């Protein structure tokens, strides 16, 4: 969970936008994966392979 | 039974802490309201016979089976017990208005009442209709000017309406 | 992922025989302690944050893994601990209800000691945290319930060792 | 791997070992 | 709740000087401030009738409708009219009168070994209803004393501090 | 730093660094002389910046130090000032790195989990850093106080 | 939940120590106490220092305009000589 | 608790009636005194740590045997000294609760009920805590009606211990 | 049967209640009253209590001077390892060999490791079936 | 309430027969051990405040969350009611030792104590730990000579530990 | 134990166990009742067997405890008795295993490397175990303390 | 290489504690079966060649591993089998006496399945030979002794799988 590797200010943009029903699940996952919380963990420390 | 001021003391004793500086400044706004919280309690106490009787009469006009023979408010002893119950719920709502906290209301009045009306046969969906009629008679009487200076009491009649809604969903 | 009933049914099924007197004898023994496990899992759910706060303050909060250079220095690293200790107190609660530690090695133990060696997490301080966490858990649920919940803590400590 | 990250050697720390008097 | 914060030293003085009776002493203990703080403020109107029937009248509630029937005396007359009505029943005056302290009447059958669960244990001061608003907890948050380094107060098993003091004998004998 | 995340930005995009990225690595390294002077001021003022930092913190939040507060007694108050020495140190890192990347992954990521799990009021420690900010910006000119204060308020933002 | 109570943002009714749900009226679970503080404004992010919720730069309007008017075509329907039940 | 507000509800509740004008005047008198009461509680909180470490030192100056005598009841260890200052902080915290609430209700409930039974059982002496509360009465530094409200609840604690 | 508990039979209030305003009577029994609690039997000659004539203090480190097939078993045993062990005892003492190499642990730490069990290193003999 | 002499009479009455000659001789051994039973009880009531206070002090050292703010033995009143429970259990364990039968201990002390603590929320596992500390504080003061003649009281301190174990099991 | 090395003996020889090996596993397990009674005596006499063990050790070797000795002061003397508690524990293992195999691979293999590398006089620790032996055999009869004797002097032999 | 007594002493020693009631409780359980294991190991030593002759004739004697092309065709390859089956019946005898299967994986199991894959030895036929060898071993030593000796056969079959 986001808890131990986020600061709080990162993806509340996406949560409140999803809790209100404004975006479906797939947009929520795509907007989740293309946030800098993801590349700070799954793109930075590993190679492209 | 504890007021708005003793509620934040009881919450801080469970942590074993002193009060914060923002907690003391938020209690200085409840002192600043003050005089007009006492205006609302004065206006629903001075009309307490007419809040009950006008909203009892309005209840048996929409639900005439309550006073038909066999109905729950049919006898002299059962009719005088419906008006006694409306006068008690109105009493503990005005206690909770002057305290700033619904703790006198749901320890002395609302606790165990849903399970009591079910043991007696009293329709709790109809008690809630009689509470919601006393709410409209109280908030229409809370925001009339009539001897008070003009100002904004809108955040205090939103709290008075919230006590009536709490008593009406905990009765059924 | 088998409970006591699943493990009893598996062993009785794996020989193709019915549930004889010995298989039901253990099942009756599990149903007798069914009342104890729920109340044990009840209070542990209530005092989850309080138990973990008590364990770390009693075992490794006063140390030099907590100080700079120690294994727990940065706030991300400290926050990972109570996240990490939450699983041990949580999965141990599952083993206490299921009455079988199969869920622990299925979902906790496998690749665990091999993971802490990768990160460089001290296994020595980890077990003492769980031991201290086992000590406070016996406080809440009582003696025999603590014996039950404690029976899965050292199972984690044994395999994690 | 970051502005705060662990290396074993810089750990000067009686916690991999556990002499509890320090 | 027999503490000297809850003693009633002036009710006691009027009982020693024969001014009030024991029926007035029993009434004054129910209307006292420790009884309203510790008992009346943590019960609803129905469980408090069960407490005051078991402790004043000395017997158990007949059924759940006796609790309903008497709880409306507290809501309309207050606590002072409820204990006047209870103390003036013929059940009270035939058993204790105005000179006897109440007790749990006929708790144990003459030849049996067990009793009927004495009433201070059957109803404690709060229950399941009211218990949730005011029970206590186990481990709150309060930032306590840290006991400082704390294993070390119970040395861990290999370790040579268990033999400290036994080094002590060592010399002479 | 600005050098490492201007790289990892252009790293992810499969491209090199634009003039917008390379005229700022250039602009940052010429700024490096002025950054070390600013961090040098806060380096040997930690005695006053921390001790006066906890000065206003207790005057504004006496609950945390009063009996029952988290930092009560001789013990916790020492650790009460220890964290301010930490966060004052990370601001010296952010000034030299030209970014809150050092402050990000140290003392900011998951900080609410730690302080909530320690029983400490996270709003109280935010008040402590604000008190340090007024002491820090009082030690520097206006051109510098727009930087040294600039990193504190980011720490204030992430700490609530 | 402990942070919200410790911050005086809002007290969250949790569980008693054996794990039964807390409640002020014993009928249903998680009922809360209310009064003189949930209706008072200006302290919404109270004790969260320098909180900025809504138009903090202006006092809100009084809005003391209580009147109920005839709600044509949406006055709620409910039976006569009755009061509706529910399951 | 015993507040000025709940002693007004209770007076009306004890007879089964509504809140009259007798009870609105008692609640109004709480609101006039609360301005001086909430600035005393704010000022005792703001200087609480410097008032507790000073008052524990005042006990060790007057009763120096408490730091030298061996035994569990005395502050002759680092664990006994932390439990002494824990108790001074319990007495100061209840005072600032009584100033916020407006009556001697928090410390009646949390502190003075059952206090004589503890000091007899655990061999603590109420003269240690009187000396600690006479320090805070003379060293809080308040003046005016702010100091009148703070001293009115400090003197309530000295009268229960003595 | 009867009325439910407390209800005066014949004065029920739900006699001709309307169905639209009827409320179902909750179920309540004579359990939680104290008159119906089950007492101990105590007229069939059974009290639930416990006291003297119950408690026994059993010594169970000390059952007896232990059974004869532990001692008679025993004294057979070390008649059959006695010749073993003192042969193995002063196989240690004037096996006082000299020292090779450099002391790698303080002053000891030489070629052979102290008191190493030679059977382990020497007992696992690699063997080739059809050894060639 | 019945002691050890009245329990062999109550069991022989449901058989309808006189006591045998070996049942009188077993009761004559209990009369000969009467002075040593009277010195078990004399040592645990002459030190009643030391058994209770030293075992409470050893409990909040071992379980220090009970006296934390918000805890179970945190206030002056919950601390005094905690020492009241340890003093009540030691009173009824000492009543069962002078009788020889644990009848008074579970007729009027252990009768419904497990369900009292569940309605209150008191942890019954920690009350059992507190009883076990009062047990070995009481059996250590039972087998010291100190004003008694020397002899074997070994089966009497095994019975005294049996009532302490009966109380600790019956509470959780 | 006698069971494990009577196996690994016959294991290496590609054969099963002879009557000479199986009439002694048989003879050992009937001896097992008498062994637990002997180890049970030394188990809760470690307070006297160790204490009095270090009694005669210091009276016979005051150098090791005198200033300059390895076990000098409150600290080393506690560890000075700690090792005796170790070796007294291993003798309880050897009595129940019916062999010094537990004592062999614990406290005997490479023991001279440890104590030489700790600066401890290995002859001094040998004197300590001999003092424990006289206390141990004084607590038991006839043949019993004869088997649980033979184990101390084996430890004496390997420790020099 | 630990027996039941060595394993009990190790676990009781690895925590630095003495042999408490639970450690001696298992040791007493091992000494009770000490008489059964020797007689079990007695008859197995006598009928070693007869047991292996019975297993191969009952499991894989006439299958086409025995015929040309099968894994057991040539006389060197056939002779390696009864040499190979002798270790399984022998080392299982050691585990039955020691009461602990540590000797099997120490000296048999490690590098075993990795060796048969190198030679191309069929692991499927190997386990069925050991299963058939387990079946005849229960004939000689009896039921419970067969349960003991059988408990180490499938340990070999499990790890060799
Ligand atoms: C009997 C109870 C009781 C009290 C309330 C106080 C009575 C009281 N209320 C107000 C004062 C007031 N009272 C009100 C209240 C209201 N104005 C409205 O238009 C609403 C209808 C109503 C709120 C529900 C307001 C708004 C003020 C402040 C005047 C203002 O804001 O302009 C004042 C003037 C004092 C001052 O402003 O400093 C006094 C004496 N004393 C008492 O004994
Ligand atoms: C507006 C519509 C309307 C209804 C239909 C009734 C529905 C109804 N009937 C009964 C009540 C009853 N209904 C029956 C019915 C029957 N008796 C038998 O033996 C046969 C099964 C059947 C006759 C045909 C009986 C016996 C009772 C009495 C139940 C009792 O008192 O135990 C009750 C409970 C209250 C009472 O005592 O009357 C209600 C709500 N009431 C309404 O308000
Ligand atoms: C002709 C000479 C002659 C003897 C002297 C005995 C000798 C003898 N005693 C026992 C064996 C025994 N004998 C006893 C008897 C007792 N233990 C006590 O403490 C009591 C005093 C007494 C019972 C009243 C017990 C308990 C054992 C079992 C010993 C054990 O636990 O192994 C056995 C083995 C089994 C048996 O037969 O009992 C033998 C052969 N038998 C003989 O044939
Ligand atoms: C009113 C209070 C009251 C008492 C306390 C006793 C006191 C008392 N105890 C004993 C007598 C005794 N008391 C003990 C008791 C003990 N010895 C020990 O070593 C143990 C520590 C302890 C066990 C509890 C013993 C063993 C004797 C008998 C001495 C003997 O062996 O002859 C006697 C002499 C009579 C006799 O010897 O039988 C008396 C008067 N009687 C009383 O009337
Ligand atoms: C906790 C504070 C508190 C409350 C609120 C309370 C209510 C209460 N209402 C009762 C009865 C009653 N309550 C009602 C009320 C109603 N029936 C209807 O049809 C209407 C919908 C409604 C009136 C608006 C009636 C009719 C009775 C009489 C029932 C009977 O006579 O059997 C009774 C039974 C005793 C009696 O009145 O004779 C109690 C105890 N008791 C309390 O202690
Ligand atoms: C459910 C079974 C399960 C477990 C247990 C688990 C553990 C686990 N612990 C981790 C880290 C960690 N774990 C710790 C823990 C500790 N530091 C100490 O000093 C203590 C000894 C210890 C606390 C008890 C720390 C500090 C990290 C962060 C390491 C780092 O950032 O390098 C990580 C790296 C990723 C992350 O935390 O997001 C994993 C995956 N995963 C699982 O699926
Ligand atoms: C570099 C980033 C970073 C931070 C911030 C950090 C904090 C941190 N704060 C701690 C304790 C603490 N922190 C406080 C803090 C406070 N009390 C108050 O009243 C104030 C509101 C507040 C300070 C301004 C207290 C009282 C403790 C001790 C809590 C206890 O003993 O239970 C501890 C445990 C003891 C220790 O190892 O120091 C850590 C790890 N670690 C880090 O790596
Ligand atoms: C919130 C209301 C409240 C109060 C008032 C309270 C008092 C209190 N103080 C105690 C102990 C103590 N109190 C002291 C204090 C002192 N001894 C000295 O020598 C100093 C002069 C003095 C400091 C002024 C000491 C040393 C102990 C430990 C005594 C013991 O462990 O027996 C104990 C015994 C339990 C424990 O060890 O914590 C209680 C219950 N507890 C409460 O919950
Ligand atoms: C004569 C037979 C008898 C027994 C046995 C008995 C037990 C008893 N213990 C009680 C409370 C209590 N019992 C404890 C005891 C403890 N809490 C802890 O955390 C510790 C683990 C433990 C002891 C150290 C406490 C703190 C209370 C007060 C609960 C409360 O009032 O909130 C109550 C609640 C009623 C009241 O306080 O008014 C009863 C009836 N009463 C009896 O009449
Ligand atoms: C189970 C087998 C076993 C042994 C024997 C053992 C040896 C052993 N003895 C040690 C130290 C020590 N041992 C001793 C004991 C002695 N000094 C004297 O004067 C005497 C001659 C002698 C006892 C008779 C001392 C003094 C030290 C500390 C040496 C130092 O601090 O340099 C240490 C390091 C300290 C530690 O571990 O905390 C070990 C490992 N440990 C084991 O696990």
């Amino acid at each position: 969970d986001i808890s131990t590797f986020v600061i709080g200010n990162e993806i509340e943009n996406i949560k409140i936008q999803f809790i209100k029903g404004q975006i479906s699940v797939k947009e929520m996952i795509n907007a989740l994966g293309k946030s800098s919380v993801y590349l700070k963990e799954f793109y930075n420390p590993y190679p492209n392979i | 039974m504890l007021d708005a001021f003793a509620k934040v003391v009881a919450q801080a004793d469970a942590r074993g802490e002193f009060l914060s500086n923002t907690q003391i400044d938020a209690l200085s706004k409840m002192v600043k309201e003050g005089n007009q919280r006492l205006d609302i309690v004065n206006k629903v106490t001075s009309n307490a016979s007419a809040i009950v009787t006008n909203s009892a009469r309005a209840l048996f006009a929409e639900q005439p089976q309550l006073i038909q023979p066999g109905g729950n408010a049919y006898t002299s002893r059962r009719m005088a017990a419906c008006l006694r119950d409306m006068e008690i719920v109105l009493r503990y709502v005005s206690y909770a208005m002057i305290a700033g906290d619904s703790s006198v209301l749901d320890d002395r009045c609302l606790n165990g009442l849903r399970e009591t009306y079910q043991a007696l046969g009293t329709p709790g969906s109809s008690v809630a209709v009689a509470i919601q009629k006393m709410k409209d008679a109280s908030v229409a009487l809370a925001n009339d000017t009539t001897g008070t200076p003009i100002g904004d009491c809108s955040s205090l009649v939103a709290e008075l309406a919230g006590y009536f809604d709490r008593a009406a969903v905990s009765v059924v | 992922m088998q409970d006591a009933i699943t493990s009893v049914i598996n062993a009785a099924d794996v020989q193709g025989k019915y549930l004889d007197a010995n298989s039901v004898e253990k099942l009756r023994g599990y149903f007798q302690t069914g009342e104890l496990r729920v109340r044990a899992a009840a209070t542990i759910a209530a005092n989850a944050a309080t138990i973990i706060k008590e364990a770390v303050a009693k075992s490794l909060l006063y140390s030099d893994i907590t100080r700079p250079g120690g294994n727990m220095y940065t706030t991300r690293r400290y926050a990972a601990c109570i996240r990490d200790l939450d699983y041990y107190l949580r999965y141990a609660t599952y083993g206490m209800l299921a009455g079988d530690p199969s869920i622990l090695d299925e979902r906790v133990l496998n690749g665990l000691k091999e993971t802490y060696n990768s990160l460089g997490v001290p296994i020595g301080a980890t077990i003492q945290a769980i031991q201290a966490m086992k000590e406070v858990t016996g406080s809440l649920v009582g003696s025999d319930a603590g014996k039950e919940m404690g029976l899965y803590f050292d199972y984690i400590c044994s395999g994690l060792s | 791997s970051g502005y705060g990250d662990y290396s074993y050697s810089t750990d000067r720390t009686k916690g991999h070992v556990n002499q509890y008097y320090v | 709740q027999i503490l000297k914060s809850t003693k009633q030293p002036f009710l006691e003085s009027q009982l020693r000087f024969n001014q009030i009776s024991i029926k007035d002493f029993i009434k004054g203990l129910v209307l006292s401030a420790p009884f309203r703080d510790l008992n009346y403020n943590v019960n609803n109107n129905y469980r408090f009738v069960e407490i005051c029937v078991q402790r004043v009248l000395g017997r158990d509630i007949y059924n759940e409708r006796e609790k309903i029937a008497w709880s409306i005396i507290i809501a309309t007359q207050g606590l002072e009219g409820f204990i006047d009505t209870l103390l003036n029943t013929q059940e009270y005056l035939s058993n204790f009168g105005d000179s006897i302290v109440p007790f749990q009447r006929r708790r144990i059958i003459p030849q049996r070994s067990k009793g009927e669960m004495p009433f201070n244990l059957k109803t404690p001061r709060y229950g399941i209803e009211f218990r949730s608003k005011l029970a206590a907890t186990q481990f709150s948050w309060a930032s306590p004393i840290r006991r400082f380094r704390p294993q070390e107060q119970q040395p861990k098993a290999g370790d040579p501090a268990l033999f400290l003091n036994m080094v002590q004998e060592m010399g002479p004998g | 730093s600005i050098v490492t995340k201007s790289i990892v930005n252009a790293d992810a995009e499969a491209r090199y660094l634009s003039p917008g990225e390379l005229d700022r690595i250039k602009s940052f390294v010429l700024s490096g002389q002025r950054r070390l002077r600013i961090a040098q001021t806060l380096t040997e003022n930690r005695e006053r910046i921390v001790k006066q930092g906890g000065q206003q913190l207790f005057q504004r939040r006496p609950d945390v130090v009063s009996p029952g507060g988290n930092a009560y007694g001789e013990e916790m108050t020492a650790t009460c000032l220890r964290d301010l020495d930490y966060y004052l140190r990370l601001v010296t890192y952010g000034i030299i790195a030209g970014d809150v990347t050092p402050i990000e992954e140290i003392g900011l990521v998951g900080v609410k989990e730690m302080y909530s799990a320690l029983g400490t009021p996270i709003s109280g420690v935010a008040e402590g850093i604000r008190c340090m900010k007024d002491v820090a910006c009082s030690l520097l000119s206006g051109e510098d106080a727009a930087e040294v204060g600039f990193y504190f308020d980011y720490t204030l933002a992430a700490m609530q | 939940a402990n942070v919200a109570g410790q911050e005086k943002i809002a007290t969250i009714s949790g569980y008693t120590w054996d794990g039964q749900p807390q409640t002020e009226i014993p009928g249903k679970p998680f009922v809360k106490s209310i009064g003189a503080m949930d209706y008072m404004d200006g302290v919404e992010g109270g004790d969260v220092v320098a909180a900025k919720v809504g138009a903090f730069w202006k006092p809100k309007a009084p809005k003391e305009v209580p009147y109920k008017r005839p709600m044509g075509a949406n006055t709620p329907e409910l039976p006569y000589n009755t009061v509706p039940r529910l399951v | 608790m015993k507040t000025p507000i709940t002693e007004a509800i209770a007076t009306a509740d004890n007879q089964g009636r509504f809140l009259s004008n007798t009870e609105l005047q008692a609640v109004n008198g709480r609101y006039q005194r609360a301005t001086a009461s909430l600035t005393a509680a704010k000022a005792l909180t703001g200087s609480a740590q410097r008032l507790i470490t000073g008052a524990a030192q005042a006990v060790y100056n007057k009763f120096p045997y408490t730091t030298q005598m061996p035994g569990p009841a005395y502050a002759s260890s680092a664990i006994g000294k932390a439990k002494c200052a824990r108790d001074i902080g319990y007495y100061l915290r209840m005072v600032t609760y009584c100033l916020v609430v407006g009556g001697t209700g928090p410390m009646d409930e949390y502190l003075v009920a059952g206090l004589e039974e503890i000091n007899r059982s655990f061999d603590l002496s109420p003269s240690w805590y009187i000396e600690a509360l006479q320090y805070i009465k003379n060293s809080h530094g308040l003046s005016g009606q702010v100091a009148n409200e703070a001293n009115a609840y400090i003197d309530y604690a000295i009268n229960t211990l003595s | 049967q009867l009325a439910p508990p407390g209800i005066p039979p014949g004065e029920d209030a739900r006699n001709n209640q309307s169905l639209r305003q009827y409320v179902a009577r909750p179920v309540e029994t004579y359990q939680k009253r104290s008159f119906a609690t089950p007492l101990p039997l105590t007229w069939t000659g059974e009290t639930e209590t416990v006291g003297a004539f119950d408690v026994v203090v059993p010594p169970q480190e000390k059952d007896l001077p232990v059974s004869g097939e532990a001692t008679s078993a025993f004294v057979k045993y070390s008649d059959m390892v006695r010749a073993e062990r003192k042969a193995a005892l002063q196989a240690l003492l004037s096996a006082s060999a000299a020292g090779e190499g450099r002391p790698t642990c303080g002053a000891e730490g030489r070629k052979f490791v102290s008191n190493a069990n030679p059977v382990l290193v020497n007992g696992v003999k690699c063997v080739e079936y059809w050894r060639k």
